[PDB]
């Protein structure tokens, strides 16, 4: 079983940037496809970035995020990153990190990201 | 001086321009994540420029534009893969399809095999970098065999339905086998997919790893002697070179298939620059 824990959230001003980090511990980190999710107050959960297992060559982002966020993975240290640049108010939400492989799914608690 | 020949001339030179740019991306020790991206752009530009050339060649055929005897002599230099006293119209069509099949059923085949195997070896290299986290020394060397087998088994799984050929759908046995022989029985393996066949990635190098790990024994984590470790790592590193050479083989088969397609254009471009 995989344990996830996100860190790096906080308050930033519009146009600021963050370095979202999720550290994993447990199973085989390298076989799981990773994905960052976010849920703003009231609104519904949303996928913002995704990266496939192993080398992580395949990555796609939501249209509202392309060119500003970047998802990367460190199989050696077993961490998933999401560097966020030029942050906008609508990017305010609790950002969760998901590890997924077929029916297997694991989640961290998530960090708050506030932009105002 | 005919507009159709001028537009064809320029389209063919833009192909030779893309061919050279692709030969650069193919001659690099590391085919990084970007390398496949660049290979895709050039391939899409070749495909659409070949489409424009065909449409131009079609005009020249239905209008029966002459191909002088001084130009038909140069079409003999065309590679035998192009399959070149026949009518003027029949020969323009015998080219538009030749240049088009040399791309779809020949050039782009090597392209997908490279990408399919490149992606596979890219993900394996991730297992290679993560070996630091599954091998602890104390000589003595602890090995997280279960974690490593799970990683390798999920590599096989991730690429079982990603064949070297065809890119989409299936083909006949005599078609899958005919391409297996060109790519190599060690790099690929014909397999049944739905009703037809494909040329799947050959995962024997990884299968050999799983067999070697099962032979290490233990019930999860295994502690090896110093000699028993250098033995395992040697065979695990040898399988890495096998795949690394298998990929180099495809790249050369691809860059050579490009050099052929390039000379089919060099001949054609000089055949229209005269006529």
């Amino acid at each position: 079983q995989v344990q996830l824990a996100e860190s790096g959230g906080g308050l930033v001003q519009p146009g600021g940037s963050l370095r979202l980090s999720c550290s994993a511990s447990g199973g085989v980190f390298i076989i799981y496809n990773m994905g960052w999710y976010r849920q703003a107050p009231g609104k519904q959960r949303e996928l913002v970035a995704s990266i496939d297992s192993y080398s992580g060559s395949i990555t796609n982002y939501a249209d509202s995020v392309k060119g500003r966020f970047t998802i990367s993975r460190d199989n050696v240290e077993k961490r998933v990153y999401l560097e966020m640049n030029n942050l906008k108010p609508e990017d305010t939400a609790v950002y969760y990190c998901n590890a997924n492989l077929r029916t297997n799914n694991y989640w961290g608690q998530g960090t708050q990201v506030t932009v105002s | 001086p005919v507009s159709s020949l001028t537009m064809l001339n320029d389209t063919l030179h833009n192909i030779r321009t893309t061919n050279q740019a692709l030969k650069k991306e193919l001659s690099q020790k590391t085919l990084t994540k970007t390398s496949l991206e660049e290979i895709a752009l050039h391939s899409s530009q070749i495909s659409m420029d070949v489409n424009k050339s065909a449409q131009l060649l079609d005009i020249l055929s239905r209008n029966e534009y002459p191909i002088n005897k001084d130009a038909r002599e140069l079409l003999h230099s065309a590679p035998k893969e192009a399959e070149l006293m026949i009518s003027h119209r029949e020969l323009w069509a015998k080219i538009a399809n030749s240049i088009n099949d040399i791309n779809e059923q020949y050039l782009k085949v090597y392209e997908h095999a490279v990408s399919s195997y490149t992606q596979m070896y890219q993900d394996f290299s991730a297992v290679l970098s993560s070996l630091a986290g599954w091998i602890s020394p104390g000589n003595s060397v602890k090995l997280q065999v279960n974690s490593l087998k799970k990683a390798l088994e999920e590599l096989k799984e991730k690429y079982k339905d990603k064949p070297l050929y065809p890119a989409n759908n299936t083909v006949s046995q005599e078609q899958a086998n005919k391409w297996l022989t060109e790519l190599g029985g060690t790099i690929g393996k014909v397999s049944q997919k739905n009703g037809g066949y494909v040329v799947s990635i050959n995962m024997t190098p990884i299968d050999n790893m799983l067999k070697s790990l099962d032979n290490l024994g233990g019930n999860g984590e295994v502690v090896l002697d110093n000699a028993k470790y250098q033995a395992w790592n040697a065979g695990f590193s040898a399988e890495d070179e096998t795949m690394k050479n298998n990929l180099q083989t495809l790249v050369q088969k691809y860059s050579n298939a490009n050099s052929i397609f390039d000379n089919l254009v060099k001949v054609l471009s000089s055949t229209i620059s005269s006529s």
